[PDB]
């Protein structure tokens, strides 16, 4: 269960 | 020790293609159990663990758009991070991402990670707090503004306390069979000249499962790791793996020294001493 | 940055002289991630090389394990040969039976 990335560095 | 997830995911960009390179691998207690590629034929999360192929199709349809939805976050962040760093346009640069969460023996959560590097070196990395931030340099510094507003540690913090913990067990539970699995070092030592009257020795430990060793000398039953040559464990391609520590003793005295191999498939440590 | 690449060139089981084996080529350690690698038998480049997929490590650095069947024997050479953007002009690496 792969993560999903929250606000573009 | 303790059991653990990790998803492992890189981005390249390249000079012409607007689209760049994207994979993302998938560990279950250091095993490879799914990736993602973007230059397959037809790009989705696949198995490479036989005790995968038990998920429904559902299971592989939400898990390929996550990785449709970090595509476009790499390359967002990719133009960012260029621009960040004052670098020109048509080069080629790397976006890194380790994301996970370790349990204890009780199988609750015991660590998470999360952390980025741009590179090949550290560009933001949250905190053991699951809270804060700890960023490399200015460019970083900017991103952990940014970050600290919006409140993205949160989010990360519930997966990695919720879904990353969760789904672990499942994955523990469907692969035991193959994961629990310990095959014992099979260990020798050899002998070869080194120089004028010194002498190396070199002790082997191959066909052990799982990376887990430690291989040490001794001088008289003491622990000697002096100048001990310590090569990087590596795989043997058929599942299990290789090492070995090397000591350059003195001719005549080799009989002196003796090697010490642990590894948790065995039921005590194998002592060996090299023999005519 | 540019991470030289480690280059470790062994067999899968105990090598002897005409019995069937794997060579193992295992690169590790670099940055960036693109690489060229390729397996020799006597200078001579080897045709079928399987190439597993590229991972990367804790520490950031990009591995990659490239293998082959084949049969030692006394008298042939074996080698690794690898061109990475760190490094000024292709190492080659023997394979070290004795070792």
């Amino acid at each position: 269960f792969a993560p999903g990335n929250y606000x573009a560095l | 020790g303790p059991h653990s997830m990790r998803y492992f995911e890189t981005a390249v960009s390249r000079p012409g293609l607007e689209e760049p390179r994207y994979i993302s691998v998938g560990y279950v207690d250091n095993k490879e159990f799914v990736r993602f590629d973007s230059d397959a034929e037809n790009p989705r999360y696949e198995p490479r663990a036989p005790w995968m192929e038990q998920e429904g199709p559902e299971y592989w349809e939400r898990e390929t758009q996550k990785a449709k939805g970090q595509e476009q976050w790499f390359r967002v962040s990719l133009r960012n991070l260029l621009g960040y760093y004052n670098q020109s346009a048509g080069g080629s640069h790397t976006l890194q991402q380790m994301s996970g969460c370790d349990l204890g023996s009780d199988w609750r959560l015991l660590r998470g990670y999360l952390q980025f590097a741009y590179e090949g070196r550290d560009y933001i990395a949250l905190n053991e707090d699951l809270k804060t931030w700890t960023a490399a340099d200015m460019a970083a510094q900017i991103t952990r503004r940014k970050w600290e507003q919006s409140g993205a540690a949160e989010h990360y913090k519930a997966y990695l306390e919720g879904e990353c913990v969760e789904w672990l067990h499942r994955y523990l539970k469907n692969g035991n069979a193959t994961l629990l699995r310990t095959d014992s070092p099979k260990a020798h030592v050899t002998h070869h000249p080194r120089s004028k009257g010194e002498v190396t020795l070199r002790c082997w430990a191959l066909g052990f499962y799982p990376a887990d060793i430690t291989l040490t000398w001794q001088l008289n039953g003491e622990e000697l790791t002096q100048d001990m040559e310590l090569v990087e464990t590596r795989p043997a391609g058929d599942g299990t793996f290789q090492k070995w520590a090397s000591v350059v003793v003195p001719l005549g005295k080799e009989q002196n020294y003796t090697c010490r191999v642990y590894h948790e498939g065995l039921p005590e440590p194998l002592t060996l001493r090299w023999e005519p | 940055m540019q991470k030289t690449p480690q280059i470790q060139v062994y067999s899968r089981h105990p090598p002897e002289n005409g019995k069937p084996n794997i060579l193992n080529c295992y690169v590790t350690q670099f940055h960036p991630p693109h690489i060229e690698i390729q397996m020799l038998k006597n200078g001579k480049k080897i045709p079928k090389v399987e190439m597993s997929d590229m991972s990367f490590s804790k520490d950031w650095s990009f591995y990659i394990l490239a293998h082959t069947e084949f049969t030692p024997t006394e008298t042939d050479t074996y080698a690794c040969r690898v061109k990475h953007a760190s490094m000024a002009e292709p190492k080659t690496v023997y394979w070290d039976r004795d070792m």
